[PDB]
């Protein structure tokens, strides 16, 4: 078994050097999954994190104008796999929320270019928030909260790809999902309204070009907001047409978790 | 199977594509 290992800390030896890290991070990506304990090994050392941070660093000059090819993205998504991999671990999810690395992150998220190299450096960005809030954790809640991610997530839930809205979408699901999430969400209009505008939108986008996937996790957000009271009386005149209608029904007799979502969310609004 | 697909998965598919063709050999 140590020949695994073996390689494992040759690799993790090769980050420092910057003439060996580009395929040092291709190889430990490969191995996010196989590995179990990859990230309390990939944190050890201030060197190992230090040189993944170095990899973000590099590529924030090709924000202003928006100049990243593919080969820097893809290069750069392999630290970002690394980072996700900290991130999901129960040993080091405290640790790396504790570091605020998210934020070297949150540049990306800001970026509005639709080029494939931004677009899909947006859509793996967010997966290393996805799978932090994954985790179900207080603290990671927080820090969300603190850090301004909903206005991130809104705007890509508007603009973005398909897969990169599914992801914005399941981090505000699940910051919703958690009651201190939805307080504040529903603690003022504004707040309310700057996602059911959003939530409204993307309803209209979905009844001229269908997402099952997109439209599971955009009407969960919807049942959840009527669990508050001020949501759901704001709901009872605000909520889409095409939710009340037969628009979704055809797709929707395939998802029935779905359709069965719905069904509880129209019950909620009718008291 | 609450997001259905993989993020970096659909990443490296999406610019497979693009760094074939984007240097010019
Ligand atoms: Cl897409
Ligand atoms: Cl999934
Ligand atoms: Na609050």
């Amino acid at each position: 078994h140590m020949l695994e290992r073996e390689k494992i800390y040759q690799w993790i030896n090769e980050l420092s050097s910057p003439e060996t890290r580009e395929n040092a991070l291709l190889e430990l990506s490969k191995k996010r999954e196989s590995v179990p304990d990859l990230a309390p090994m990939l944190w050890h050392s201030f060197g190992t994190i230090a040189a993944l941070l170095q990899e973000i660093v590099n590529i924030y000059p090709s924000i202003n104008p928006p100049t990243l090819t593919a080969h820097q993205s893809n290069r750069v998504c392999n630290a970002l796999a690394l980072l996700q991999c900290v991130a999901s671990h129960p040993e080091t999810r405290s640790a790396f929320l504790a570091a605020h690395i998210p934020l070297f992150l949150y540049p990306f998220l800001h970026t509005v270019s639709k080029t494939r190299p931004f677009e899909y450096l947006r859509l793996t960005s967010l997966g290393v928030i996805g799978a932090l809030v994954k985790t179900d954790e207080q603290e990671v809640i927080n820090f969300l909260l603190t850090t301004e991610i909903i206005p991130l997530c809104l705007r890509i839930m508007e603009s973005g790809s398909e897969l990169s809205k599914t992801v914005a979408t399941f981090i505000l699901q699940k910051i919703l999902l958690d009651d201190t999430g939805l307080a504040y969400i529903c603690q003022t209009y504004e707040r309310f309204s700057h996602v059911a505008m959003i939530l409204g939108k993307m309803v209209l986008q979905l009844s001229k070009e269908p997402s099952a996937r997109l439209l599971k996790h955009v009407v969960r957000c919807y049942l959840r907001l009527s669990d508050n009271p001020r949501a759901r009386e704001a709901l009872r005149q605000c909520l889409p047409d095409q939710l009340k209608d037969t628009t979704f029904a055809q797709v929707l007799k395939d998802d029935t978790t779905t359709k069965r979502w719905l069904a509880q969310l129209v019950k909620n609004l009718q008291e | 199977d609450d997001l259905g697909f993989d993020p970096f998965v659909e990443t490296q598919k999406g610019l497979a594509e693009l760094m074939e063709n984007e240097v010019v050999q």
